[PDB]
């Protein structure tokens, strides 16, 4: 019962730093007026 | 004249925001709201790197939009308070114009096009520096003199 | 009996198998996440 719980927080936590890195890494784009994000930030990394 | 908007709070004006190509922007740092009631509507995101928060204009009022270039060859540019030098990275003003209350201004050039909004600067004796928003080819930048402080 | 209990690590050496691949599995795809975000990370603080 213990070792199921601590293998899933495990897991849970590599999600959460991958949503981290994305939103802060894409955030630059969206403010410049007139701006475009490169076809491989728009479709293959930080999506 | 009517692409600038007064940011008011409990009746005193704070600052301004600038509409600007298909955007809406304002400093980060001044409190208040909007005084149009259909921008006072829209969502923002926010941005503590650089002191920015911005919205999508709504389609009504795209004909109000300033027109805008990344071009800024050395010479003078002209602003609501007089001129502006800009030489060596720095924009300088004249010592004295200038005063706390009155960020959000745009910088024109000689067209009329925006290249920078101004939020803040430096004190020094015969000519100030200014910190300054700016931009690129895709990307923003920010600067900020030694000394500078908040207006 | 004529002989001494046996304690926790006194397992079979398929089960012990076992216990490392899965536990393998798991800590692969915590290293892979930790990599991208020192990454991007040191490139935000760089390049401003």
């Amino acid at each position: 019962s213990v070792a199921s719980f601590v293998l899933l927080s495990m897991v849970g936590t590599a999600v959460g730093m991958c949503v981290c890195a994305r939103r802060r890494c894409i955030t630059p784009y969206e403010l410049t007026p007139g701006a475009t994000v490169p076809f491989l930030l728009s479709l293959l990394c930080c999506v | 004249n009517d692409c600038i908007f007064e940011v008011k709070h409990e009746g005193k004006v704070m600052g301004y925001a600038c509409l600007v190509g298909d955007k809406v922007m304002k400093p980060a740092h001044v409190k208040g709201t909007i005084d149009n009631a259909d921008l006072a509507k829209l969502a923002f995101k926010r941005s503590s790197k650089y002191d920015l928060e911005c919205a999508q204009i709504p389609v009504h009022m795209k004909s109000d939009a300033s027109k805008f270039t990344h071009e800024k060859p050395e010479g003078y540019y002209n602003w609501h308070h007089g001129a502006v030098q800009y030489s060596g990275g720095r924009f300088t003003i004249p010592t004295g114009a200038g005063k706390p209350g009155d960020s959000g201004r745009p910088i024109f050039d000689n067209k009329g096009r925006v290249v920078a909004i101004v939020l803040g600067g430096a004190n020094e004796g015969a000519r100030t520096a200014l910190s300054v928003v700016t931009w690129n080819k895709d990307i923003v930048t920010k600067i900020t003199p030694e000394g500078a402080e908040e207006w | 009996a004529s002989h001494t209990t046996l304690g926790v690590q006194d397992i079979s050496t398929t089960a012990m198998s076992w216990v490392q691949k899965i536990t393998g599995g798991v800590g692969l795809i915590v290293a892979v996440a930790a990599l991208i975000l020192i990454v991007v990370l040191c490139v935000s603080f760089s390049r401003h």
